[PDB]
């Protein structure tokens, strides 16, 4: 008919915008900056690398770290940056200086999770020594050290008024803690104990995301001790892969996967709704842009680069 | 990197 009209798109159409090299050594972990601006790279190379973010233009390597780099953080401000290393120190940076303002040690095994809290003025860490610390962002003093979980601390993440940490482990657990006194509120092991790889509080603060090593990501509504949704079709029994809540336009769940790619899930109905194609080995971190429909996508040894991907919803 | 393997 003459009046058939295009339908309101259901799913997304990221498509490759840029690629992204620099790092001689695979890439641990992307995050854009809050302000949007820029995206922060940490990699195996020792190295930090900051980049434009609508343009994807190199801007600066930051460099201190001994041994590789598993994962790096902003705070509120974008300011500055924390970074989680194998030579077993946080380091505090100061981006447009590119100096390290602070060395959080303490952790006797490879730190391997890092974020600030909403506020800034903390840092929680998560370690391969099976501890998770929380750190003074003025003084780099370890404030608590939490008897957090039997095997390594696969992530850690504050939620959006700083009061609760989430953390994750290989032990199978994800616990929620309280800040102030590092008291544990809820231990979630409902079933089985594969290896929790990656959580994260949902933006609302109400939900967790929990990736675990058998191919599968959960929504858990925490209050309530249920999972709410499952995320299948990818593959996952290996690494630690960043998952992340795109809200910028349609609601959608996105992760790595050890296929290559990236996955696009609708968050609601859990159907695949996209797949994208360009990376030449494991997808280990993808970040979504805090107000553009912008994804980026960092990869390990055989590809070394990251992707920025953009699409119309 | 311990996370990239």
């Amino acid at each position: 008919s003459a009046t058939q009209s295009k339908p309101t798109p259901v799913k997304p159409n990221y498509a490759l915008k840029f690629t992204l090299a620099g790092h001689t050594k695979a890439v641990s972990s992307v995050k854009f900056s809050p302000n949007g601006e820029w995206l922060a790279s940490s990699s195996a190379d020792k190295l930090i690398k900051i980049w434009g973010a609508y343009d994807g233009k190199f801007e600066k390597t930051i460099s201190g770290h001994k041994l590789g780099i598993s994962d790096v953080a902003w705070s509120s401000d974008s300011n500055l940056l924390v970074s989680a290393s194998d030579d077993k120190t946080l380091k505090i940076w100061d981006v447009s200086s590119g100096k390290c303002l602070k060395t959080l040690k303490g952790h006797s095994n490879y730190v391997f999770c890092c974020n600030f809290n909403p506020q800034s003025n903390l840092i929680v860490s998560g370690s391969f020594d099976e501890s998770v610390r929380i750190w003074d962002v003025k003084t780099g003093k370890c404030l608590k050290t939490l008897p957090a979980h039997s095997d390594p601390v696969s992530a850690v993440h504050f939620n959006r008024d700083g009061s609760l940490i989430v953390s994750s482990s290989y032990d199978g657990l994800c616990r929620i803690w309280d800040t102030a006194s590092g008291q544990c509120l809820k231990t979630l092991i409902d079933d089985d104990n594969p290896p929790v790889s990656f959580v994260k509080f949902s933006p609302n603060g109400k939900y967790i995301l929990a990736a675990t090593l058998d191919n599968t990501l959960k929504l858990w509504d925490y209050s309530k001790g249920k999972c709410l949704k499952t995320y299948t079709g990818h593959k996952n029994e290996k690494y630690c892969i960043f998952a992340n809540f795109s809200v910028t336009g349609g609601k959608w769940i996105v992760s790595g996967s050890e296929d290559n790619l990236v996955y696009i899930w609708n968050l609601q109905t859990k159907e695949i709704v996209q797949k994208l194609q360009g990376h030449t080995d494991v997808v280990i971190s993808t970040a979504c842009h805090p107000t553009e429909n912008i994804i980026a996508s960092a990869a390990l040894e055989n590809d070394k680069t990251i992707k920025l991907w953009k699409s119309d919803c | 990197x311990x996370r990239a393997x």
